[PDB]
């Protein structure tokens, strides 16, 4: 398994055992993600929310041929310390899944 | 289909089967939504646990 | 069929008989049937049409002690590709089988378009 995030937490994940990579822009993160995808092996990739809000949009055609790989968005270093409310993610996901967007 | 009484009865049977299938599929969809509305809550809880 | 039977059973020939369209024969029969106010069948055809067709089809076959034979290959057109029309129904109730052509196989370029299931 691997992760693309800020360089400080990337080496922490490498200490934890994940092939972490440091990045600060969307283009390099997407290019390295699609570099990791093409080869068979680990199917789990974690990306910070500051690099790729929609991980499926980058490999949308490779995902159409195989839905097996798992891509998980995650909070960054600065995002974690400032914090947020996770209800917006649910509010977006319900629109993504059933379209009616409404969830009280 | 040639017009006969037997064909008319067969077509009406097909219509009844289609209506029953629709009524069953609606119940299946309701059960799926009932499971979905709890799975989304579990995902919401896990998401905020992962934050801490 | 008189000529065919004579040739088969008097000079030992092997005869093959082809009838182009029995639908026209049924229409010509229906004209006289409707002119004489006979009781109709299922679609205006006369009620004795089964007997009239039986006197035509049943003249083929082989005869014990003779070497001749008569074989019949009638050709008829189902009007709306319909197998339940009176003419194909009364024909299939008399003859010893049928070969049914398929339009779906014809539209795909397949020749001959013989449908094996019916």
């Amino acid at each position: 398994m691997a992760v693309i995030a800020d360089p400080e937490t990337a080496q922490g994940f490498r200490l934890a055992g994940l092939e972490g990579y440091g990045a600060s822009s969307a283009e390099e993160a997407q290019s390295l993600l699609e570099t990791l995808v093409e080869r068979g092996g680990y199917a789990l990739v974690a990306v910070d929310e500051a690099l790729l809000p929609d991980p499926e949009r980058a490999v949308e055609r490779l995902m159409r041929g195989r839905d097996l790989p798992v891509l998980l968005p995650i909070a960054g270093l600065k995002e974690a310390f400032q914090g947020h409310d996770v209800e917006g993610y649910m509010r977006e996901l319900v629109r993504k899944t059933i379209g009616f967007d409404i969830k009280l | 289909v040639s017009p006969t009484r037997m064909n008319l009865l067969q077509r009406r049977g097909q219509l009844r089967l289609a209506q029953k299938g629709v009524d069953l599929l609606k119940k299946k969809r309701d059960a799926l939504v009932a499971e979905f509305f709890g799975l989304v809550r579990e995902a919401m809880e896990a998401r905020k646990a992962l934050d801490q | 069929l008189t000529v065919a039977e004579y040739l088969a059973f008097e000079h030992d020939y092997h005869v093959l008989v082809i009838l182009t369209d029995m639908t026209n024969y049924c229409e010509a029969l229906r004209e006289i049937g409707a002119a004489r106010e006979e009781i109709p069948g299922r679609r205006g055809y006369p009620g004795y049409m089964y007997t009239d067709l039986a006197t035509i089809y049943e003249r083929a076959g082989v005869v014990e002690g003779k070497k001749g034979s008569v074989t019949q290959i009638p050709i008829l057109s189902m009007p709306d590709d319909d197998r339940t029309h009176p003419i194909p129904d009364l024909t299939g109730y008399i003859t010893e089988g049928q070969i049914q052509l398929s339009r779906e196989l014809h539209r795909k370029g397949i020749y001959p378009p013989i449908d094996p299931l019916p």
